[PDB]
């Protein structure tokens, strides 16, 4: 099986980058980054563009690594409330603290939803 | 491919 092999070797190059990262926990294939501006009320297209994976850490932390593969620097963030996350319209808005915005638009608007869900049922208690 | 910045809601959240 294909996925076994891909998620075996994919969880290498995570953990190649990030040793903390213990498992994948789902994965979207073109994902890219938006980033809000608090003061000029505006979205900026980011240089990350690349795969989109959904990780839990040793600590059971939920987090995301996209894999940029336009450039080498690639972006690893936690989720660490549920609500910081939201469906708008075609993006995931996630919201750390009121001043840091990110967006990630997935080309499959199926890898959207389900990974919304994925992510609420990884922080559910 | 992926959309123009100016695409993306600024909701009253935002």
């Amino acid at each position: 099986d294909e996925n076994i092999l891909r998620n075996a070797v994919n969880l290498q190059v995570l953990k190649f980058h990030y040793p903390e990262i213990e498992s994948i926990i789902d994965i979207a294939s073109h994902v890219a980054v938006y980033q809000f501006d608090v003061g000029s009320q505006k979205w900026l297209k980011t240089s990350i563009e690349g795969t989109f994976f959904l990780v839990k850490d040793q600590r059971a932390r939920v987090g995301y690594v996209i894999l940029n593969r336009n450039s080498p620097e690639n972006l690893y963030l936690f989720i660490n409330h549920p609500s910081n996350v939201h469906l708008v319209d075609r993006y995931l808005i996630h919201r750390t603290e009121n001043q840091h915005v990110v967006g990630l638009w997935m080309f499959d608007p199926n890898d959207m939803s389900r990974i919304f869900n994925i992510v609420k049922e990884s922080l559910l208690r | 491919h992926s959309p123009a910045a100016s695409n993306l809601p600024i909701p009253t959240f935002l």
